[PDB]
């Protein structure tokens, strides 16, 4: 009940509505049928202040949806650097692997977020991680023409 | 649903879904921005992922990039995948699709997946979804 | 025993040969809108040709172009499915 | 409310574009043989795309050319269905 | 089978099925006899009649005859028929089919049935079955 | 049992087998699931002597199959002139109409059998009969380039 309202408000980036819903007992770990939580939604859409509130109410920083994606995956893919840092500070698994073996580092390398790549590496990201297809973040950076990222990954490997 | 008449889907993974999202084009092509295509790409990402595909999106690809991506995909090991999908979002004309820098024949893109050229997808469905003009005719409709 | 090298492809085109394919600047292409809508509701239940036929009808019926240029006003669209498939396809 | 003038056609081609279509001088074309066989058994039970997909597989699997000319020996064929249909078709 | 998603078949008759059976060709075309085509025509007559079609077969038609037959059919009243079918049995090349005396574009034959040109078949399925070469490529197959 | 054997033998033009089957009590009016009788089969395939035997055992000369076709329809379509005469002599309905309104005269006019057209006319065939599409035998003769037949039909009409 409050769960969908929370997901909707969190998705729409409505800080005050989220705070009201939480203060009135909404389940911080509510999720839709696909395992998508308010923390996922705020991580993908870039709503930093809402991420902060959810974590304060004990949101599972490592919640995994139906596809194996965590909020750190979402933030790395959407390219939200400050949210990536906040998730990591709250214990997000830097090497979480989704159902096709993509890690947040894979997502950042593919989408071209160099600063997020740097942050992930500094927080222990596995440069050698192979997804289900046997590809590393380096491979993805090469495939998508992200040369500076490819150079950083190649140097980090050894 | 009598199983003898359905593709076998008892594989480790459904398979890869490649999306080519061409929005911005080189001034030489004289083609305009494709406003709305990002909404298409994100919608398709979510719905193909829901089906079970590993969806990967590449933006504003040159003809050479499109060719190399599909060629690469055809050379990967799909042994433990049930099928393959590719979605092309671009400008087009009859039998061709636009890369960022010009036109490439659609048949050149699909050719890599021919049964003799892509053995690990043999007897498995190969799906191509193509959002592109195929000419300039308009359908006036009828009541 | 052999299989044709051209077997097992399906092409789902947004429009028929020779024809324009319509795109709303604010909402996306008609074809993708319809395809995602149908997949969201029926993608795990129906066979691929059932899905694509429903897409054909959605595009044919729910969409019509708007333009201040009479040449481009009130136009319609039908997609075009080309199947070389040899079995029914469910995304099960 | 309007419908596209190109809607509601289906083309069932014996072969794919660019390709030969095989015919036995004594038994008839591969495509017609398969089509009649499938219709005889399932024509009043199955949807048209189900029928035509089964035809695709029958032609793909049960037929292979014979010739003393190596160029024409052991060749295969897949038909090609083009659907602009907007509903499921049963011959009920 | 959810009725909202099937063509309405509650009509007086299923409809017409026209078969063009081209076996013998003018020496000028340089095309050979199509041995086996009569077996095809008779097989198709029986199986399309079984479905409920009024099947009518025309043999060795000139291009002009094919054009006039389909044009005529498109001008008949199909109000109380559910659908329409046409089967073409001939030699062919890409996009064309052979009449007894030469080639005619397949699109010229189907054009008569366009929604704006054939109102009594509007919203009803129009089926074309085409047995003809579409080129000279051969499929070597793969094991 | 003997029914399928009879249909098969009659279809294959095996005179002696048919006579043996009939003499052993086979149902002369046996039919397959589509209402196809041995008399239909012999009429389409042109087996005159078998037609004679079946009629002698009291075959229904006007048996109608699932499509409304009678043996006279079959003979007129396949173009078997002597069988057309024999059927008429045994009371075949010269104007029987199938499910799409085709009469034997329609079939003969379409297929180009001029002598069968003459015989049907002499036996009372309705020159003005419209099939379900509103077409007369004359229309069909014209559509299919059977000019001599068209001329005969046009003259018979008035």
């Amino acid at each position: 009940d409050l769960g969908k309202k929370l997901l909707d408000a969190a998705s729409a980036g409505q800080d005050d509505e989220v705070r009201i819903l939480m203060a009135n007992g909404a389940d911080v770990n509510a999720s839709n049928q696909q395992g998508w939580t308010p923390l996922h939604a705020t991580a993908e859409y870039g709503h930093l202040e809402i991420v902060d509130v959810l974590l304060a109410y004990g949101a599972d920083v490592n919640a995994s949806d139906s596809y194996g994606s965590t909020p750190l995956h979402s933030a790395a893919w959407a390219g939200h650097l400050e949210i990536v840092d906040v998730l990591l500070a709250h214990g997000a698994d830097v090497n979480a692997s989704d159902n096709y073996g993509w890690t947040p580092l894979h997502l950042a390398a593919h989408t071209g977020h160099l600063e997020i790549v740097d942050v992930l590496l500094a927080n222990g990201a596995d440069v050698n991680a192979n997804n289900w297809w046997g590809k590393t973040p380096f491979d993805l950076a090469i495939d998508n023409g992200n040369e500076d990222i490819a150079e950083v990954l190649q140097k980090a490997a050894k | 649903r009598v199983p003898t008449y359905q593709y076998n889907m008892n594989f480790e993974k459904l398979g890869k879904c490649i999306i080519i999202n061409n929005k911005n084009f080189d001034k030489v092509t004289g083609m305009g921005v494709r406003n709305g295509t990002d909404k298409d790409a994100e919608a398709l990402f979510k719905c193909f992922r829901s089906l079970g595909f590993d969806v990967i999106v590449y933006n504003d690809c040159s003809c050479a990039k499109m060719q190399d991506l599909l060629k690469k995909a055809s050379e990967e090991d799909h042994t433990n995948a049930a099928c393959f999908a590719c979605i092309l979002l671009s400008h087009g004309e009859e039998n061709v699709i636009y890369g960022k820098d010009g036109v490439t024949p659609i048949k050149d893109l699909t050719a890599h997946f021919r049964g003799d050229r892509c053995k690990t997808l043999l007897e498995k469905p190969k799906l191509f979804f193509i959002q592109a003009c195929r000419g300039t005719e308009l359908d006036d409709g009828i009541q | 025993y052999k299989i044709p090298v051209e077997a097992d492809f399906l092409f789902a085109y947004s429009t028929v040969p020779g024809y324009y394919s319509w795109r709303s600047p604010g909402r996306g292409s008609w074809f993708v809108q319809a395809l995602c809508s149908i997949l969201e509701e029926h993608g795990k239940d129906l066979e691929i040709m059932q899905i694509l036929t429903r897409v054909n009808d959605r595009v044919a019926r729910h969409f019509e172009s708007q333009s201040d240029d009479p040449h481009f006003h009130e136009k319609k669209q039908i997609p075009c499915v080309v199947s070389m498939l040899t079995k029914e396809l469910y995304f099960s």
